[PDB]
């Protein structure tokens, strides 16, 4: 089967600047190479095929070029409307195979989270449950690390982490760690603490609470 | 008696023997693969690609008049005549690799069979031949 | 005009079965395989097969054989697509898409129109209501939050105050685990802002047919 090597999972881009995204085919597939563009919910839409020619509709600035296996899109200008997820294909001979996507997003000034920590509710304990929140809301860039302890001790189970996806207005990121025990396991330990690592800091942001 | 040859725009090839007709195609779609079609290596396997024996007969002719060895070249391939998405037969003219000694081959060959063989097999790239049938253009003499 | 309309999503239990369909309007139905791909959440695009409606001939990604059986009706105009037993790992959202059967070298031989996708999820849950439950503090700005959790299936629709208090919130994409989804937003109002005006979390899940109140209040 012929396999399509992209290049990196996320770029960071700035409105205006001149975009490169790079598929490599493991086998000589001629030009029968497409570049998908997927918003979020949307399905993908063909932007170029036969890997230069661009698809009905598709503006200039998305240029399709082909040296050998190594196949590259570019956006001249990046507009904000271009901020989505690529994608390279080889359509020369069934399986058909898609490259692995590329995200662009937008660079803006790196941005602290800012970390708020919440023990279960008398609600939650009442039902038999505890769920301890961490917030860690409009950092800039996207990677980031929480670590649940509990009393010094690191822990893994119980961990339910969700992302938003970049901020339309000030492009930060945030996210939302919750860890969840039986009341029993709650109350078999004292401190609770989410610390979160971020390139904004050269120590992690720790926010802890003790449950006595 | 021998084929009809046309070329229309120096780049649309065509043939035609008795009943059939055929358009001679030259791209980078691999339309059929040795997993999935009819492996040719002897002339006799091409009665798997047709139930037409004007067909197989034109098909046979070509491949004689490029100079195809049948034992010794590449096999070649032919979509099997149960499945009903149509005849077609396949010759990979890839000037690369392993192939490269064999696309030279074909490409003299098909010099010699038509007059202007405007050739779009390029240096070192992914380049196989796909011969369809279709009706014989009005342009065509 | 061109236009393949897909089924709406699926809710299925582990180890069962589930059909997807794709109809298409506006093209000889005949002339085109119709490609199947897989779109995991937060994931790639990954080619599961085709079928070409004329006889049912089939090609295939060699992950999905044993997974994904591919049939279409010429008469109705619609592919087909049978995902077998369901494991959490089939939970995604699935294209239908065409592609040119080939006829010489002056057509387009890429995926040029696409289905809406459909959603298939897999649980071995019941309609479940969720529990909503408020979270108060434990500086200039307070943040108070909302815990939506135990309910199946998405979607839930959580706002601050019926949606009067929009600037500030964060609310978490759901997230599936042990068969039950967890849900939370956060709010971020001023130190003047909280507790002296009150804000309240409101949760509606309509396939259990319930809206609750939570009322952030000071512990
Ligand atoms: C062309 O296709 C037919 C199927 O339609 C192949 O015939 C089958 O061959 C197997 C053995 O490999 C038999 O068990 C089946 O009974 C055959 N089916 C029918 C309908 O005849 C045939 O072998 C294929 N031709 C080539 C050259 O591969
Ligand atoms: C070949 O001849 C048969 C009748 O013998 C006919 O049905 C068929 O259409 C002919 N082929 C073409 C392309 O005309
Ligand atoms: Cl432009």
């Amino acid at each position: 089967d012929i396999v399509m090597t992209q290049s990196q999972k996320f770029m960071s881009t700035s409105i205006g600047d001149r975009v490169s995204i790079t598929c490599k085919a493991s086998q000589n597939v001629g030009s029968a190479v497409a570049w998908y563009q997927q918003k979020p919910g949307q399905s993908p839409k063909l932007l170029i095929y036969s890997a230069s020619n661009r698809y009905t509709g598709v503006p200039d600035r998305f240029i399709g070029s082909e040296s050998g296996t190594d196949f590259t899109l570019t956006i001249s200008n990046m507009q904000s409307e271009d901020l989505a997820d690529y994608f390279c294909q080889q359509y020369s001979s069934y399986p058909l195979a898609f490259g692995a996507g590329t995200k662009l997003e937008l660079k803006r000034a790196d941005a602290a989270p800012t970390v708020s920590i919440f023990p279960p509710s008398s609600e939650q304990l009442t039902s038999g449950g505890a769920s301890v929140v961490c917030f860690l809301n409009n950092f800039y860039p996207k990677d980031i690390n929480v670590k649940w302890k509990i009393d010094g001790s690191e822990r893994q189970n119980g961990v339910l982490n969700s992302w938003t996806d970049q901020d339309s207005k000030d492009s930060t990121y945030s996210m939302s760690s919750t860890l969840t025990l039986t009341k029993d396991e709650y109350e078999r330990h004292n401190s609770y603490t989410c610390e979160a690592t971020h390139k904004t800091s050269t120590s992690p942001i720790v926010k802890s609470f003790n449950r006595n | 008696d021998l084929p009809l040859l046309c070329t229309l725009n120096k780049s649309h090839l065509y043939i035609k023997g008795g009943n059939a007709s055929f358009k001679i195609s030259f791209d980078d779609i691999a339309v059929l693969l040795p997993e999935y079609d009819v492996i040719i290596q002897h002339p006799a396997d091409m009665s798997w690609c047709s139930k037409s024996d004007d067909q197989i007969w034109l098909s046979q002719w070509f491949m004689n008049a490029v100079g195809h060895d049948w034992y010794l070249d590449p096999p070649f391939l032919c979509r099997n005549r149960t499945k009903t998405e149509g005849f077609i037969f396949q010759v990979n003219t890839s000037k690369t690799g392993i192939n490269e000694n064999y696309a030279k081959k074909f490409k003299t060959g098909m010099h010699h069979l038509y007059r202007e063989y405007p050739d779009s097999c390029l240096d070192g790239k992914l380049c196989l031949m796909k011969a369809q049938p279709t009706s014989w253009p009005l342009q065509c003499p | 005009e061109v236009k393949l309309q897909q089924s709406g999503a699926e809710l299925a239990r582990p180890g069962t079965s589930v059909k997807l369909s794709c109809k298409a309007s506006g093209y000889t139905f005949t002339n085109y395989w119709m490609q199947w791909i897989k779109q995991r959440p937060g994931q790639g695009l990954e080619w599961i097969g085709a079928v070409y409606p004329g006889d049912g001939d089939t090609r295939f990604s060699q992950k999905f054989k044993g997974k994904a059986t591919l049939t279409a009706d010429k008469s109705s105009s619609t592919a087909y697509m049978q995902l077998s037993s369901l494991s959490s790992e089939d939970s995604a959202v699935y294209f239908c898409a065409r592609r040119r059967v080939y006829y010489g070298s002056n057509y387009i031989y890429a995926l040029d129109y696409w289905g809406q996708g459909t959603s298939v999820t897999v649980s071995a849950a019941k309609t479940t209501a969720p529990s909503v439950y408020p979270l108060a503090p434990v500086g200039s700005s307070v943040t108070l939050g909302c815990l939506v959790k135990g309910y199946f299936p998405e979607p839930v629709t959580l706002t601050w105050n019926s949606g009067s208090l929009s600037s500030g919130v964060h609310t978490f994409p759901a997230v599936l685990q042990s068969d039950l989804y967890t849900l939370s937003s956060s709010v971020t109002v001023t130190s003047s802002t909280w507790p002296s005006q009150s804000i309240t979390c409101n949760v509606a899940h309509p396939a259990s047919s319930t809206k609750v109140d939570k009322k952030i209040e000071p512990r």
